């Protein structure tokens, strides 16, 4: 079989170290600070540095999850729990929790129906919360660079008999033979507008697996410097 | 004071390097990219410029270049502060022109003393 | 050709997620504690919570550091830079960086040179250390489970034109198949003697890739049940 | 007070979970495996079990398992927390008599709201 190259998982590897770095550089800086400057700190300082120590080790929990989500789906354990789920709230839920980082790259987060609310579903809530915020923060991570107006749109749709969720940016945008490969397993697109942006090639395939998993199909347009919009389509029973 | 240009894209990272340099009475200036820091040097002349090298518009192999080529700017010491933690990423960057690369995690009071050494000698 | 299996592959992925995840448990937890509880904490234990934070950040580092170290083998861009080092006070370095870890666990750690020393040699003295580091590392990991006189032991030598350094343990050992294996980038033994240790079976890979580097060879011997022996030859100059 | 037996193998974890319950004034008494847990059962009975999942010697499975079979240990409720982050983890766990399954890592607050909850029926 043609498949995942020993050279993917040689930059996998490498693509960890340097994702999870970032944080415990942060963890470290903060908790050793803190030690060494118990009498130059005020109560205000301490208690912000200790907020970042504690979340920046959430986003590395985020990102251990990640790994062990994929695990547990190419071992095929990972097995949905469906139920009914209003998708407008699941939504506004998902797109509070991107908020903080959402802004911390300038990236205006949006939501429309175009069907009015509730929008019920049959569907795994914390699967498919996990589908949304994966989308969500991929819309941030290759958001255009420096721009006055970035933004991440969920549009939620009912269509062919099931529910249609668009997440649409104004990002970077993805190359056309990338297209093809972006929800293989371990593939990032490695151009001058992607070195910077951590990430290990695992979320799209996640994204894909769980949405099979639900009998639903996952598709991309794509356009280089104009944006992407990601389709989610899942049966709605 | 010694004046320090703090160029990262984190701000969480500039934060607690900021909060470790004005600890010794140093003034902060930050910048968020490569593009950013080089802007900030038409206002002022930093003692010592601490320099990531992953960030969006331009990055620190760009800065450390573009930095030799104006006389001005080229005796201006850095301090590299990077998870970038190859040798052949730290003889590129010491080949640009930085003076001393410190790997990142990083102990704050180990990377205050390479900077007060960078500021006197 | 024949390499290393997809279920390999993900067996290390879930194991990478499960060895990072108890510093990352130690992490939050004392951080998260530290916030809610300042009026409940003194001093000591104010900074004892800290040095908990600091501690076990720099564990999850060194396990970073593993598997940048590892993709960087795989690229050949891992150089090697030689110098004269004293091997008896590398050995007693690399000794103290493992007492804490070893105590944690019960296990003795030992050093005997079987000649004078010093001993020199044209070793990278960075590169070494982490040989020997993992050797003593894997010594008290793989130890016995309940006895009384666990140990690892140093036994520095000259031999063959070169410094033999030999890791003895009065562990688990290791089965005759899997000997032949060990050294394989993500193998390890799966019994009910091993289930409960972390790791991702690539130490005695970059172990064995860094003692190749420097022109040298590392060999196994072990008895279940009894322990293990491992021989490192590097040439003296 | 209530007595709370905490079984873990890491000294680290059975620290801050010591300190966290010693804050709302319970008593704690600890084992660093399985099999130590059962014999300290010999000695008292206590109100609840926290209990980790991958021990040496003996493991939070068979130590559930074990509880199920004596009548004077089978009703204590158990509290397992654990790195073990499946579904099926946690449905033999619960299958095999746990009260309670929390994943590591945790929030030392929720862990003692369901600490109360179960001392407090
Ligand atoms: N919204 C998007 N805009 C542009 N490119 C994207 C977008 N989302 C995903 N990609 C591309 O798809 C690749 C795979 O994405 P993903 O599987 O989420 O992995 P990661 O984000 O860790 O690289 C990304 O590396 C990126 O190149
Ligand atoms: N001293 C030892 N005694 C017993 N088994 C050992 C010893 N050192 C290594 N091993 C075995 O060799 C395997 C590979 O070791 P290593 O590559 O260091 O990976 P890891 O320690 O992450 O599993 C371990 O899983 C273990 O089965």
């Amino acid at each position: 079989r043609l498949k995942r190259i020993d050279r993917m998982k040689t930059e996998f590897i490498a693509n960890i170290s340097a994702e999870l770095r970032t944080p415990l550089t942060a963890i470290k800086a903060y908790a050793e600070t803190i030690y060494n400057s118990l009498g130059e700190l005020d109560l205000s300082t301490l208690k912000e540095f200790l907020e970042v120590i504690i979340d920046q080790s959430n986003h590395l929990e985020n990102l251990l999850n990640e790994l062990l989500d994929f695990s547990r789906l190419e071992r095929k354990s990972l097995q949905i729990n469906r139920e009914k789920v209003d998708l407008c709230d699941l939504v506004e839920s998902a797109v509070n929790a991107i908020k903080e980082f959402a802004s911390s790259h300038n990236v205006n987060v949006l939501f429309e129906s175009n069907v009015p609310c509730p929008v019920e579903a049959y569907i795994d809530p914390t699967r498919i919360r996990q589908v949304l915020l994966n989308l969500l923060n991929n819309g941030v991570k290759y958001s255009k660079k420096d721009a006055p107006d970035k933004y991440v749109k969920v549009i939620l749709d009912e269509k062919d008999g099931g529910v249609l969720i668009i997440v649409e940016d104004n990002g970077i945008g993805i190359p056309d033979h990338a297209k093809d490969r972006i929800f293989e397993q371990f593939y990032r697109v490695d151009s001058s507008l992607t070195y910077e942006v951590p990430g290990t090639g695992l979320g799209l395939a996640i994204t894909k697996e769980i949405v099979e998993l639900h009998g639903g199909r996952i598709w991309v347009e794509s356009e280089v410097g104009k944006g992407s919009r990601f389709f989610v389509w899942i049966p709605k029973d | 004071s010694k004046k320090v240009l703090l160029v990262d894209d984190s701000a969480v990272l500039r934060k607690i390097v900021s909060f470790n340099l004005k600890k010794e009475g140093y003034e902060v200036i930050e910048a968020e990219n490569g593009q950013i820091a080089l802007e900030k040097l038409s206002e002022f002349t930093p003692d010592l410029i601490v320099l990531a090298i992953m960030m969006p518009v331009m990055d620190g192999f760009t800065v450390l270049k573009k930095l030799q080529e104006k006389e001005e700017w080229k005796r201006i010491p850095v301090i590299v502060l990077t998870a970038k933690g190859g040798e052949e990423d730290e003889s590129l960057a010491l080949s640009l022109g930085a003076r001393k690369v410190m790997r990142k995690p990083f102990s704050p009071s180990q990377f205050i003393e390479e900077v007060k050494h960078l500021l006197n000698e």
